[PDB]
């Protein structure tokens, strides 16, 4: 299932970051410590398929579920539910099942920079879609109707949406 | 004309002002080999128990240029007479001004040309110290009758010097101790007892005594 | 409020940050949405997250726009967290700085902001200095004036204008074409070599001493003329903010005795003074270079005078000396004693993946046409180093300006039209003699 849900930013219910002192930013010896590490394990950095292969296996095991979010040029956020091994053709799939047109001609990417997402066969996996990424909706022929009327009297707030994700991968 | 001065840093705290010439003899710039003779009577195994080894001892050192080792060895304690050329001895005074706060025992800046007779000496001193010496025709011969001469049975000589590998320098080091084995027996000290900072793989100390 | 450690970005984009995937779920952040880093003094930016697998869980990955807009160095610790909410742009305003532009004219929209911005939703908050490549440069812009203010998205809505003279750079506001760890190639194992060792004797000495290690005091890199060892010290002073001051070998031997020993205290005392500072001696063989030592009166000990300076070198100076030579058995011994130059660095003839990798810097700026192999001139630049590849790439790019019209200020637009070919690259090569 995906269990769908859509949210919006002028639904955030109640209201600036606070100032950090300047005591925060000042290294202390395990910051210098630490960083001596990064050093040191990026001059260590200097395979086979098979081992590719379990690099990728092991992976896709540690995140079995798959949150994506699919932001409309009206603001509007698509939340759903999907698994590494499925397609991008199934989040296609997805959209278009909420769309008020269900016939418009859309294509999906991921920014910066603008990056198409051409390959429908391409798994999640692959397309670095995980475990949570967010995809922005693009038309040939804009128009404001975009989400299904229906789904738009159920919106939550965006704060409610990261609790279904939260949730979800829990669980 | 202008000059340099190196600080040579004791395990104490307090530094030494060397003064130093850029234009003239090999004897007007502090080499390497002083700054590991100066910093090894500072170790502890050089030191000993109690009082240090120098303290109240006489000690005479031969070519001494700027006078570092000799200078050292005055703020532990030892009673130093540093020798060189008649034209080294405006450099072995000033020095010796420089730092005469520092010292503990005593230092006098003598003349002794290595080879001829010996005039004010007629006690052998109880070291006889050696700052890179071994380089030419004197470090030879002239310089083996000098220690000949002063050195006592009991009188211990150390030599501390860089190995060189261009032109005269390695032939030079091989007929020194060719010529030294003849009256002396000499034995090097392990790079592991020098000073822990200030060794050099290259440098090498040597014990040298009489007979 | 999670203290991150700033490291180099792997995604050469503007507006992107890398982060490792346990502390975005630790985070709680999705991949490709919005955060907020703020540094030391007030300073802020917004930016968009991505995952990374050789990411380390306390650190971040953010290119140097990032880095001078939070005015923040490698190593230094900033602080992230998702922003609530960004809004999209009604109208943004844009200015180039003067230095960035000299000898262009037209419209830098078209050429530059059009393309940058299209459909790419980018974070931008007022006073923020951005890079946009292309007519064979790389243009530095300015956002003066956003509206909404200070935080918006340039969204497919957004009116962007550029209207006005070209603004004047701060003296804070350092340039992004300085030489940093990005503008070299071929030594990428050499650089990570440099980096252990100075980065923090330099930034943090004290906090160095405590660690335990000994800071190194000199660093010998030798190799042949051209490969970039100049080009290294030069990156490594900038990322870490220490003083460069450059010695020439031939060129302090060639001063009157008494000059040149004048000379190398100035140079240190200018070190000591400007902390932290490295000071770069080239061609080192030229001033300690190894020979027999007799009793003679010589007119100048310029080797002794250089080692006094450098053993008189504190904790509380730090100063560290790096030299460079071709020939590394004819250097005096004396220079590797004491832990004076201590470690020896190789930066030695690329092979064909490390000329690849200078080809790639030599070219970020131009633009190259579909035919352009540039594998394939990696393949064939056999005993070329840096500066060969370098000026190769300089005469490719300087014959397709030459077929086209026949210097002086040429329109954006023109030079955007522009394409080097392989043909133009063919014959760099065919003249091109190392
Ligand atoms: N590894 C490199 N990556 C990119 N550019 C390089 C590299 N090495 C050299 N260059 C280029 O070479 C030029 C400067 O060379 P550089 O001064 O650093 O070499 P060098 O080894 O110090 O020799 P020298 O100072 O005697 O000429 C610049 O155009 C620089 O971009
Ligand atoms: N025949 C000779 N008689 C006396 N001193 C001599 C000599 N030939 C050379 N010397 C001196 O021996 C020294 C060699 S250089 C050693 C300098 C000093 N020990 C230092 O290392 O700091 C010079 O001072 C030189 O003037
Ligand atoms: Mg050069």
């Amino acid at each position: 299932d995906r269990e769908p849900v859509v949210c919006h930013p002028d639904l955030e219910e109640r209201l600036w970051p606070a100032e950090l002192p300047d005591e925060f930013f000042e290294l202390t010896v395990d910051d210098v410590r630490r960083r001596l590490a990064q050093l040191k394990s990026e001059r260590k950095r200097l395979v086979t398929k098979a081992f590719r292969e379990a690099q990728i296996k092991e992976k896709l095991e540690r995140y079995p579920k798959v949150a994506l979010r699919v932001l409309f040029p009206d603001r509007y956020v698509l939340q759903g539910f999907f698994r590494p091994s499925e397609t991008v053709g199934d989040l296609r799939d997805f959209v278009r099942s909420h769309l008020g047109n269900p016939e418009l001609s859309f294509y999906l990417f991921i920014t910066p920079p603008k990056t198409v997402l051409d390959d429908h066969t391409q798994t999640l996996f692959q397309a670095n879609l995980f475990p949570a990424a967010l995809v922005h909706l693009g038309a040939e022929e804009p128009a404001g109707v975009y989400l299904e009327p229906g789904l738009l009297e159920h919106a939550i707030s965006p704060s409610a949406a990261d609790v279904l994700v939260a949730r979800y991968m829990s669980r | 004309l202008r000059s340099f001065v190196r600080v040579l840093e004791k395990r104490d705290g307090t530094v030494l002002r060397l003064q130093q010439y850029s234009s003239g003899g090999v004897g007007c710039v502090v080499w390497d080999a002083a700054i590991v003779l100066s910093k090894y009577l500072e170790t502890p195994e050089f030191s000993g128990d109690g009082a240090h080894a120098l303290s109240r001892r006489s000690v005479l050192e031969l070519g001494s240029g700027t006078g570092a080792v000799g200078l050292m060895a005055a703020t532990l304690g030892a009673d130093v007479v540093v020798t060189d050329l008649e034209e080294l001895q405006d450099l072995l005074k000033m020095n010796i001004n420089m730092n005469k706060h520092l010292v503990t025992g005593s230092v006098q800046a003598k003349v002794l040309k290595w080879g001829e007779e010996i005039e004010g000496f007629p006690s052998p001193p109880d070291f006889i110290l050696m700052a890179d010496c071994i380089y030419y025709e004197e470090s030879l011969e002239p310089l083996l009758k000098t220690l000949k001469d002063i050195s006592g049975f009991e009188t211990c000589i150390i030599c501390c010097y860089e190995q060189r590998t261009m032109g005269k320098n390695p032939e030079i080091e091989k007929k020194y101790f060719e010529l030294l084995q003849l009256d002396f027996d000499f034995e090097k000290i392990p790079l592991e007892k020098h000073d822990e900072e200030y060794r050099s793989e290259d440098i090498h100390i040597i014990y040298i005594r009489k007979k | 409020p999670n203290r991150l450690i700033v490291d180099e970005a792997i995604n050469e984009d503007n507006s992107v940050v890398s982060l490792s995937q346990p502390k975005m779920d630790e985070l709680q952040l999705f991949r490709g949405d919005t955060v907020l880093l703020k540094g030391k003094k007030r300073r802020e930016a917004v930016c968009i997250v991505l995952s990374d697998d050789t990411c380390s869980d306390e650190k971040i990955r953010m290119n140097r726009v990032v880095r001078n807009n939070l005015r923040v160095r490698l190593g230094d610790v900033i602080s992230i967290q998702p922003c609530p909410d960004v809004k999209y742009g009604k109208r943004i305003h844009v200015l180039p700085i003067d230095d960035t532009v000299e000898g262009i004219t037209g419209n830098l929209f078209e050429v530059y902001l059009k393309p940058y911005f299209l459909e790419a939703y980018r974070p931008i908050r007022k006073g923020d200095i951005f890079l946009v490549r292309g007519g064979m440069r790389a243009v530095e812009f300015k956002v003066v004036e956003t509206d909404p203010s200070p935080y918006c998205i340039v969204a497919p809505d957004t009116v962007i204008h550029c209207e006005g003279e070209p603004i004047k750079r701060e003296d804070e506001e350092e340039s992004l074409n300085e030489v940093g760890y990005d503008d070299i190639g071929g030594c990428r194992k050499q650089l990570a070599q440099i980096k252990e060792m100075v980065e923090l004797p330099l930034r943090h000495p004290a906090l160095f001493k405590a660690i335990g290690v000994k800071p190194p005091r000199g660093i010998l890199l030798y190799g042949p003329p051209g490969t970039g060892k100049t080009l290294i010290a030069r990156a490594v002073a900038n990322e870490t903010g220490a003083f460069f001051f450059l010695i020439n070998g031939p060129e302090i031997m060639s001063k009157l005795a008494g000059e040149s020993e004048s000379n190398l205290r100035k140079a240190f005392e200018e070190a000591e003074k400007n902390a932290p500072a490295i000071i770069f001696i080239d061609e080192l063989d030229a001033i300690a270079p190894k020979r027999e030592k007799t009793h003679g009166e010589v007119e100048r000990r310029i080797v002794s005078q250089l080692l006094t300076l450098m053993d008189g070198l504190k904790q509380r100076a730090h100063v560290i000396v790096m030299a460079a030579t071709n020939r590394p058995n004819s250097i005096d011994p004396a220079l590797r004693r004491f832990g004076r130059f201590d470690r020896e660095v190789d930066i030695g003839i690329p092979d064909a993946t490390g000329r690849l990798e200078i080809l790639q810097i030599h070219t970020k700026n131009m633009k190259l046409a579909d035919d352009v192999d540039l594998e394939q001139v990696a393949n064939e630049t056999h005993g070329h180093v840096g500066a060969d590849l370098a000026a190769l790439c300089s005469e490719a790019a300087l014959q397709a300006i030459r077929k086209k019209m026949d210097d002086e200020t040429i329109d954006a637009e023109v030079m955007n039209s522009l394409a080097v070919t392989m043909d133009d690259f063919r014959w760099a090569l065919s003249q091109s003699n190392p």
